[PDB]
């Protein structure tokens, strides 16, 4: 019987609560497809072959050729717009500075590398690595290395630009102040990110070196895009294969059918044979339809992510990644993107007795951006997302009321920091 | 059958006659008088897309070979096949009629190029140096998105029958 | 600009054109009239000549029937979506980056339009942007000085504190700054006064 | 009817194509409600007061 997970029951009580005092900077991927291959195929080459006979009766028809034809059409400008909506996010081609130093953080597995010829990074050329008759398969309007492109001038603005580069012109900002902007979209006060700069960037370097050995060491982590490949590559052999099916005549073969029986059994042979096949060619082609509908969302989402994750620091829960977002890098992949989320998880979390407010001087007064926390002896205000206990004063609290209305409010006192002022 | 008869490398077993590929297509066979072994390569089959603009504007035309290499068919080798009628311009443009693998087609008589994907940008980075706006622009942008469809229903009897 | 509306209306236009031409397709038979095959065979084979004509019509009806419910699926995602945009764009403010136009969307006003919606979504874009010399933290007495809201800037000589979307410099102050810690830990704090009101 | 199975295997790969689509859809289904449920790794018991 499958094991749903570990039991985990949660110390609550009424007055206790749990504050993180150390952060783990998480890097995971999500791969999400794009594309398909593009598929066109001859109607009267893979139903008749050679035969002028056979295309005189398939004539008979009327427009199925044109229908499977035009929808096989749709299918393939579709991928090309899935594929333009994706990547082609930026209308400008941005850049990264030759000195690639951005305040301790490496970013040399996700940008480009100028040793290779294909100018994709190593994460990038580790994904192109691991992904492997009247039918044509087209190639796709962007090639491997326009797409590479966008993904980098992608990086280079939101590496040397934050979010300024999606919501307008391209604003420069160093990178450790851009940790911290992101580092207060989560609610976690800047100094913590300045204070901790070298932590966090050896924790993001570790991260993304861990990334790659995982996506080098585990076959099944591009399986999202590998079967998108299979099942193309499936469906065009079955497709293929449907020729070799008799569909209740003599032969499969329509030379057969001319030289062995006369005109009136043989126009019924054709006829079969080629509704067998126009039959198998439909087929092929809902299938087609359905998948692209499914790709077309995948992207639709990738997209999503692309502007909502890279572009931006998303709110979301779940969205970019297990933890509090913080930012997102774009790698392209066979058919697809992969996205490194970065976010911010708290961790060695520590109990402390909480109030909801403290009561002074007959007034209760509330946290203006923190909680109450007690060690034990002392009462502190500190932020909600890390442990930082500071000392409880008029600056950090606000005062709504008496201490009579409020539900489990503690005695303790209020510093006033103007009162040694006018003291001395 | 109808074929390109060519010397073939595959050294076939004594006792077969004929040869399929992954696709269960007959490819090899051996000639009944002489006991050699022939490909037959199916005829050059390509498809042939026609890159044109309006017929308002003109009626000039450029043809694409999918799959088909220029020695065999104002000529230009793409990775989709052969493009005949239109010339290749190193200018980059944004892409208005596209060809494929990078290439896309214009009228200006008819050119293909590179599309390009964007304006260059170098931004200005540097470790102490930040970009504050210090004006905006009030923008409104249009987003149009179907909504419904034509409801349709069909009389399947007097489809299928008539009268 | 209308393409997808008008995209939308010859598909269902076009559609129905190629199901009324495929009535003109014979499918095998002798004719693809059903009275003429009435009026010259015997009811033997006329019956399996209408079958041949049964069969080809059932077929195009089944295949047109199929798109219209992809394309119904289709339409109803994009329906969904424009569902979501006129909630979130329309009835609120989304801070979602490129949901609601290209910029910082500030509001959308929905239109209705032939099979669809047209939203007016105005946005803010920065422009005019300038140069500053900026810093993580400002050094005074001893103690590391960060801002509440907004970021240090300098215009060579003297340091301010402005928002970040706005170019607005005001003096640094105990006001809209933040004490913590000292000055030996931030990297590139920078030494300057801090106004007490 | 046994006459009608090789009648049938005549037409080719038709069945295995429907029963690899039906295939898809089981396990699909299963993926879904594994997506919409199982969004955590730990069992929250809730105390006992
Ligand atoms: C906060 O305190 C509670 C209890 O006061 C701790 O919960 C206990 O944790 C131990 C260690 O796994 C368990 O064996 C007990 O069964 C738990 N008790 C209850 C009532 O759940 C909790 O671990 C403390 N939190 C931290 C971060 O130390
Ligand atoms: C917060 O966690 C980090 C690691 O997640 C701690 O850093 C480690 O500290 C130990 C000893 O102090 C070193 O041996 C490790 O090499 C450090 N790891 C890294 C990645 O630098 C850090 O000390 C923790 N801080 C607190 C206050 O608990
Ligand atoms: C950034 O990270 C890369 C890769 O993690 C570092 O390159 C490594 O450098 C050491 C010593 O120079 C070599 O032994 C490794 O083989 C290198 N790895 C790779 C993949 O090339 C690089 O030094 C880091 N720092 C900078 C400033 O780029
Ligand atoms: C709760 O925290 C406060 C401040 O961090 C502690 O108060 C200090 O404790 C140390 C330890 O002996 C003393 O040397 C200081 O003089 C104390 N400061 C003040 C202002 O009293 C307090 O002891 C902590 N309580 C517990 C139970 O750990
Ligand atoms: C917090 O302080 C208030 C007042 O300073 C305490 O309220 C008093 O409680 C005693 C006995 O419970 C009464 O006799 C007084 O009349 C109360 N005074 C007022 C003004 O209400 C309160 O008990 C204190 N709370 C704790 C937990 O010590
Ligand atoms: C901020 O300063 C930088 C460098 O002082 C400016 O970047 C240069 O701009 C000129 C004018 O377009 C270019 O010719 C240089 O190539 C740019 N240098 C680099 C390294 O990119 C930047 O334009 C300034 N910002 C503003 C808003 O004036
Ligand atoms: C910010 O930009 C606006 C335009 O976007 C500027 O307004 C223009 O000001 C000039 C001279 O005052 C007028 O001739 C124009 O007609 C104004 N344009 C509009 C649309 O009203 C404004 O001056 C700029 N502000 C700053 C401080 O640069
Ligand atoms: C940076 O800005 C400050 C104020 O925004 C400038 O200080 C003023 O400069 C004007 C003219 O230069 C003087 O008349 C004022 O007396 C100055 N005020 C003070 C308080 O000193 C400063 O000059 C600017 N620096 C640069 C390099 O432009
Ligand atoms: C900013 O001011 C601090 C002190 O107010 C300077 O720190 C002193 O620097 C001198 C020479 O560099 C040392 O001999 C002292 O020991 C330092 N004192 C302390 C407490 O650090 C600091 O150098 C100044 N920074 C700048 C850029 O001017
Ligand atoms: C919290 O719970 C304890 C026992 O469970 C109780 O004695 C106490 O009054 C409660 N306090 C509040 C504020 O509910
Ligand atoms: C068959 O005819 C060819 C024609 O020249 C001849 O060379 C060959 O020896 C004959 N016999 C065999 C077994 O191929
Ligand atoms: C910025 O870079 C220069 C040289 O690259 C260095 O001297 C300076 O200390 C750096 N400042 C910060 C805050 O990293």
């Amino acid at each position: 019987t499958m094991s749903l997970g570990a039991e985990n029951s949660v110390a609550y009580s009424n007055n206790s609560i749990a504050i993180p005092t150390n952060f783990t900077i998480s890097v995971t991927t999500e791969i999400l497809p794009v594309s398909m291959t593009k598929t066109s195929v001859d109607c009267t080459m893979y139903i008749c072959g050679d035969s002028t006979e056979c295309s005189n009766l398939l004539l008979q028809y009327g427009s199925f050729c044109t229908q499977l034809k035009r929808a096989l059409t749709g299918i393939a400008v579709e991928q090309d717009k899935n594929t333009q909506e994706v990547f082609a996010q930026v209308k400008q081609i941005y850049k990264t500075p030759p000195i690639k130093y951005f305040g301790g953080f490496n970013f040399s597995q996700i940008l480009p590398d100028p040793s290779k010829p294909s100018k994709r990074s190593p994460i990038e050329d580790l994904l192109f690595n691991k992904v492997t008759k009247g039918l044509t398969v087209l190639p796709p309007l962007l090639t491997d290395e326009m797409i590479a492109q966008y993904t980098s001038a992608l990086l280079a603005g939101t590496i040397t630009s934050g979010w300024t580069f999606g919501a307008g012109p391209a604003l420069q900002i160093p990178f450790p102040m851009q940790m911290a902007y992101r580092f207060n979209g989560i609610g976690v006060t800047q100094n913590v990110l300045y204070e901790n700069q070298k932590l966090i960037a050896n924790q993001f370097n570790s991260a993304i070196g861990k990334i790659q050995d995982s996506l080098s060491s585990t076959p099944s982590a591009l399986g999202k895009l590998q079967d998108v490949v299979n099942h193309n590559a499936q469906a065009l052999n079955t497709l293929v294969k449907q020729l070799s099916s008799k569909f209740g005549a003599i032969s499969s073969v329509l030379n057969d059918i001319f030289s062995r029986l006369d005109p009136p059994e043989a126009e019924v042979q054709i006829d079969r044979l080629i509704t067998g096949r126009l039959q198998s060619l439909q087929t092929y082609v809902t299938q087609q339809l359905i998948r692209a509908a499914e790709i077309r969302a995948s992207a639709n989402l990738a997209a999503t992510k692309m502007s909502e994750c890279v572009l931006g620091q998303s709110k979301r829960v779940d969205f970019c990644g297990k933890g509090y977002h913080l930012m997102s890098f774009p790698q392209s992949a066979p058919h697809g993107v992969v996205f490194l989320h970065v976010t911010y998880v708290p961790a060695q979390e520590k109990n402390f007795t909480t109030a909801p407010a403290i009561c002074h001087d007959g007034k209760a007064h509330f946290p203006r951006e923190g909680v109450f926390v007690s060690n034990g002896t002392h009462w502190f205000v500190t932020q909600r997302n890390f442990y930082e206990p500071q000392i409880i004063t008029t600056d950090n609290t606000f005062v709504s009321g008496n201490c009579d209305v409020v539900i489990g409010i503690v005695n303790n006192t209020v510093y006033d920091p103007l009162q040694p002022e006018l003291d001395s | 059958g109808t074929g390109v008869l060519t010397e073939s490398n595959k050294k076939f077993l004594p006792f077969q006659q004929f040869g399929r590929d992954i696709a269960d297509t007959t490819d090899a066979v051996r000639d009944p008088q002489t006991l050699e072994i022939l490909d037959i390569t199916p005829c050059s089959f390509g498809g042939v897309s026609v890159i044109t603009p309006g017929t308002n504007t003109s009626n000039q035309v450029a043809v694409l070979y999918q799959g088909v290499n220029c020695t065999e068919v104002n000529v230009f080798q793409t990775r989709a096949g052969c493009l005949i009628g239109a010339e290749y311009v190193n200018n980059s443009y944004e892409c208005d009629i596209p060809i494929g693998a990078g290439i896309c087609a214009s009228y200006q008589s008819i050119i293909a190029y590179t599309m390009s994907l964007g304006a260059e940008n170098s931004v200005a980075y540097s470790n102490n140096s930040i970009a504050i706006p210090t004006n905006f622009t009030i923008s409104v942008t249009t987003e149009i998105l179907p909504v419904s469809m034509t409801k349709t229903s069909v009389d399947c009897t007097m489809y299928i029958c008539g009268d």
